């Protein structure tokens, strides 16, 4: 499964020059649409498996 | 079992940085705190199931 | 309204006819967040 | 006041329950302004436009086209001597503040009386048959009398419009066609025989034939707007240029907000903005040195405030959500914020989650349940 | 000065398959990595263009429609197609267009024209000095009121294309270039245009005529030539991360 | 109606310039000597 944003951070370089052609989570975030983290990490749910 | 949490900014959506529309937007009344509202149920219950 | 960015709207007119365009991009996006939102709900109700 | 007054007031209560609760995003505001246009000096030749010494007839309205340029508007809005300044995607008050890509200057003579079909989408024989404005015309109309200037006691007769046509015109179309027309079907080929007539017709201007009968000059700007490589920008002054801090940026009237940066993109000598998803510009080659910036806003993020019950203590916790916190202590509240409290920045107790930055509250290494959750497996509690 | 030309030949209005050309950028605006989706006057693709090649033995300029905007190209080497005319009539009973270049300078020109009936510009070659002397300006007799003028600067076969329209009383121009190595086929490939040039003219248009070089008594060259109407199509546009157009749907 | 206080105010002015007395309005008079609101509500009478 091919996710697109898990909500771990943003830091401008990620985006900006290149990275904002291809991408639209970043063009998402800059009109005030966020993703939240979930509570549970992946390593968590793992570990409750 | 879940999916994508999501916040959206109300104001940063319809107006982003104009503050007149900002004070146009207050004429609607109550809607973008519903809507932070109903989206914030959404992502809470992510954690929860 | 004369273009889809507020910025353009501010540039070009004064508040008298700027709100009247401005009152069209906050219609149509305050109902653009209420449908997706309510779709946003409704799968939500899937989900669970 | 702070961030517990700011949820009191988001949920409407003097009394708080335990939880985290959204508030106000926070967004770091401009630090100074730019504004850049060409370094272009040469004031544009609207005299020439304005005080010509005899103007074209509407059947062959004289276009100039007016550019590689500085317009200051303000000289003709603030001028009584225009009986009309109507303006059709602009505002007057705002050309000033404006960059235009090219401005044709499309120039007649009418009587008065017939103003009004200047208008966008009006009709009538001088709407219809002889100068057309499109549908979307973005520009103004300016007009004046001239009994005083080109009258004559005779009838002045130099001044001549179009009465026939087999269709009307294309929207600024000119016709010079001079063609006997038929209002029969006669095919009168040779001569204006019996209903038969030349298609052009004469005002005569005379200097006590009447109130709106007397002649008006008139002048159409017609301007393509915002969106090329323009020429006729206005007369505000350019600043320098400065990167990697937020500024309210102008350039060529894209104004905006935003942190500016040295792009990569490969644009073409034809293209001057590059755009978002969105329609939103986040690209542009600026007008004084051929470089292509970056546009991105400037950081901002949703903030929760963290907090036991107000019967249990008035001490909170701040999470800045998706923030690296290098960047909060930056925005020291010297100038603005759109929060207006900024204590919790005093430091120290600051911590990086996942889900963002978390300030006031202390990070330790043991384990508990979860109390109010964070985010990517944080969760806060009040205890000892 | 204004000749007639001895051949008098006619008849087949040849054609090709215009497999995946005619594309170009529908605004002045930057775009990449991203499908853009367009409603413009485009070559619909696969369509039939008229194809036209002289020989030596023929040579053909027939008068073509111009309805909504064409799209030309030509395949050449030694600089043969050099114009166009453009208007409702052309014999000064109405204001028609002149667009040319010559040995010195491209000019455009719109006037009350009376054209010749069978116009080029003509060239004495190989005189003495190994070099080609462009000599006869066969375009019109007379050029009798003007509205606007202007003028500025002049192993494989050089191929050319250019689009052209006339809407909101705007003429636009847009055009390229590319080297090939192929006999007659317009290549398979993509590029769109960059549009050139943009002229306040304020005419009908109702039809056009290419001006070829002379090359009586003279001697065609090999070029051919290529033109299409364009429609109202909607597009859809593959920018690349470098904002350039690599593929395009049809969307009809 | 009823009405918490009224203030007429009063000046001379010429016809031409009688379109510039409306709210929101912008040119000398509107700019540098008398101004309505952008809100305003209220009346305004003229006559030669
Ligand atoms: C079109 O022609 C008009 C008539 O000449 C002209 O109006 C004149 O404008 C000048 C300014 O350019 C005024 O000059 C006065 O302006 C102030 C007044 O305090 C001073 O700085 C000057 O020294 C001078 O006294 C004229 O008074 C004014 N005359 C009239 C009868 O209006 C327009 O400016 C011309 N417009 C264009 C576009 O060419
Ligand atoms: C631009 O110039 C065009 C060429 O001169 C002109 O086309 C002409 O349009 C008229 C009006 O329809 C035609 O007149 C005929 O109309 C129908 C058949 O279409 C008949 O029933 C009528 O009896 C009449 O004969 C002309 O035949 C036609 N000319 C040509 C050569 O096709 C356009 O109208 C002009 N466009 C503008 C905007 O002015
Ligand atoms: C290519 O075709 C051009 C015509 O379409 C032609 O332009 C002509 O150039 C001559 C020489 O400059 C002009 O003659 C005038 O030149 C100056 C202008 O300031 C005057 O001092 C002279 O007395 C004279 O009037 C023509 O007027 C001009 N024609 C047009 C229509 O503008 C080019 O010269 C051609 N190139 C070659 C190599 O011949
Ligand atoms: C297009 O070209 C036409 C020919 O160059 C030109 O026609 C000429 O127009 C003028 C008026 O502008 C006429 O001048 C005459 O005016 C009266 C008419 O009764 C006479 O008393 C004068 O002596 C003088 O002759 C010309 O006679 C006329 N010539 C011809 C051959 O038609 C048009 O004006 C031009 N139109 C445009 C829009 O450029
Ligand atoms: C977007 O535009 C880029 C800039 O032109 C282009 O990069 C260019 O790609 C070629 C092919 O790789 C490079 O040519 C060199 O390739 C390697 C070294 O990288 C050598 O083995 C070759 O012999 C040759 O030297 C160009 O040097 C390179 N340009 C730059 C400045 O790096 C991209 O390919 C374009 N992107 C797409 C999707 O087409
Ligand atoms: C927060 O932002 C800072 C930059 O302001 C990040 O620090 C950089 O991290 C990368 C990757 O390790 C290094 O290449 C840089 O040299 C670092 N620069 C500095 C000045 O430290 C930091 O990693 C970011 N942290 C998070 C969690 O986003
Ligand atoms: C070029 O060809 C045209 C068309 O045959 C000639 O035009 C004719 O000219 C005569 C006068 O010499 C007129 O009587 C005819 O009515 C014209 N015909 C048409 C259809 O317009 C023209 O004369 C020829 N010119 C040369 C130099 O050969
Ligand atoms: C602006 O001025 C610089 C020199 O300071 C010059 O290089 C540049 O070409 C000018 N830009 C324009 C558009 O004229
Ligand atoms: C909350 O604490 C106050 C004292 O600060 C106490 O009077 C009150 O009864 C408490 N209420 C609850 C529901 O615990
Ligand atoms: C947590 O424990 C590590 C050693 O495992 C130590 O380096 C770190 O300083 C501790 N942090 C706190 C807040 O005590
Ligand atoms: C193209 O023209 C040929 C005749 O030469 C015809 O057979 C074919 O059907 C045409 N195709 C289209 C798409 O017009
Ligand atoms: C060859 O060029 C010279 C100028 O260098 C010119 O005088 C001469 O007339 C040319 N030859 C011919 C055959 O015209």
């Amino acid at each position: 499964v091919t996710l697109a944003d898990a909500g771990f951070i943003k830091q401008y370089g990620d985006c900006l020059g290149d990275i904002a052609a291809r991408d639209l989570i970043c063009a998402q975030k800059f009109n005030g649409l966020t993703v939240l983290p979930p509570l549970l990490t992946d390593e968590m749910i793992a570990q409750y498996t | 079992v879940s999916m994508t949490k999501t916040s959206v900014d109300c104001t940063m959506y319809i107006c982003g940085d104009s503050t007149e529309c900002s004070n146009l937007l207050l004429q609607y009344g109550s809607f973008c705190t519903q809507l932070n509202r109903a989206l914030t149920g959404i992502a809470v219950e992510q954690d929860k199931n | 309204a004369i273009s889809s960015v507020l910025n353009d709207i501010l540039s070009r007119l004064d508040k008298v006819e700027a709100e009247v365009q401005i009152d069209r991009l906050i219609t149509g996006r305050l109902q653009s967040l209420q449908t997706y939102v309510t779709q946003q709900l409704i799968r939500a109700a899937e989900i669970r | 006041l702070d961030p517990l007054s700011e949820t009191k007031c988001t949920l409407k209560s003097f009394t708080v329950e335990k939880g985290i609760y959204q508030t106000s995003n926070f967004r770091v505001q401009p630090t100074e302004s730019i504004v850049r246009f060409p370094n272009i000096t040469n004031l544009c030749p609207f005299g020439e436009v304005f005080n010509a010494t005899r103007f074209a007839s509407v059947y062959a309205w004289n276009r100039k086209r007016i550019s590689n340029c500085v317009a200051d508007y303000s000289v003709l809005y603030n001028s009584a001597s225009f009986s009309t300044f109507k303006c059709y995607g602009v505002s007057p008050t705002k050309l000033n503040d404006l960059c235009f890509t090219n401005v044709y200057a499309d120039s007649f003579v009418i009587r008065g009386d017939e103003v009004r079909q200047i208008a966008p989408g009006q009709t009538g024989k001088i709407a219809d048959y002889n100068y057309k404005l499109p549908d979307d015309f973005t520009g103004c109309v300016i007009a004046w009398n001239s009994n005083n200037l080109d009258s004559k006691v005779g009838g002045n007769y130099n001044y001549r419009y179009r009465l026939f046509r087999k269709s009307n015109l294309k929207p600024f179309e000119r016709d010079i066609s001079t063609e006997i027309y038929q209002a029969g079907s006669t095919p009168c080929n040779g001569v204006q025989g019996f209903n038969c007539y030349f298609p052009l017709q004469s005002y005569g201007f005379q200097p006590t034939n009447g109130v709106g009968y007397q002649p008006y000059r008139v002048v159409v700007l017609s301007f393509e707007l915002l969106h090329a490589p323009a020429t006729v920008c206005g007369p505000k002054k350019s600043t320098n240029l400065v990167k990697n801090k937020c500024v309210n940026f102008n350039f060529n009237g894209l104004t905006g907000t935003g942190v500016l940066t040295e792009s990569n993109k490969k644009f073409l000598p034809f293209q001057q903005f590059g755009r978002d998803i969105a329609d939103t510009t986040d690209a542009v080659r600026d007008p004084q040195t051929l470089e292509i910036l970056d546009i991105t806003p400037c950081s901002f993020g949703g903030v929760s405030v963290i907090t036991p019950g107000t019967n249990t203590s008035n001490q909170v916790a701040v999470l800045y959500q998706g923030v690296n916190c290098t960047e909060v202590p930056v925005a020291i509240h010297a100038d603005q914020l759109t929060p207006t409290w900024r204590v919790y920045s005093t430091g120290s107790n600051v911590f990086q989650t996942r889900a963002g930055c978390l300030i006031g509250a202390e990070h330790v290494n043991n384990s508990y349940e979860c109390d109010i959750p964070i985010g990517a497996g944080i969760c806060a509690s009040y205890q000892t | 000065q204004c000749v007639n030309l001895t051949t008098r030949t006619q008849l087949p209005p040849a054609y090709t398959n215009s497999f995946t050309r005619g594309v170009y950028y529908p605004d002045k605006v930057f775009r990449s990595s991203v499908l853009h989706s367009t409603q413009d006057l485009f070559l619909p693709f696969f369509s039939n263009v008229t194809w036209f090649h002289a020989i030596h033995k023929r040579f053909d300029n027939p008068v073509l429609p111009f309805n909504d905007g064409v799209y030309f190209a030509s395949t050449e080497k030694s600089n043969i197609i050099r114009g166009w005319i453009f208007g409702t009539t052309l014999d000064s009973k109405t204001q028609s267009l002149l667009i040319v270049n010559n040995a010195t300078n491209v000019v455009i020109k719109v006037c009350e024209f009376q054209f010749c009936n069978d116009p080029f510009l003509g060239v004495y070659y190989h005189k003495n000095n190994k070099s080609w002397m462009k000599s006869e300006f066969r375009v019109y007799s007379s050029a009798n009121n003007c509205t606007f003028e202007y003028v500025s600067q002049p192993n494989f076969k050089n191929l050319r294309e250019f689009v052209f329209k006339n809407i909101d009383g705007y003429f636009k121009i847009y055009s390229k270039h590319t080297p090939i190595n192929l006999v007659r086929d317009l290549p398979h490939g993509f590029s769109a245009l960059e549009p050139l040039v943009d002229l306040p003219i304020g005419i009908n248009i109702t039809r056009f005529q290419t001006l070829l070089a002379l090359h009586s008594g003279w001697t065609a060259g090999a070029a051919a030539y290529y033109v299409g109407y364009l429609q109202p199509r909607t597009f859809l546009l593959k920018y690349n991360e470098n904002g350039t157009i690599t593929d395009a749907v049809d969307c009809a």
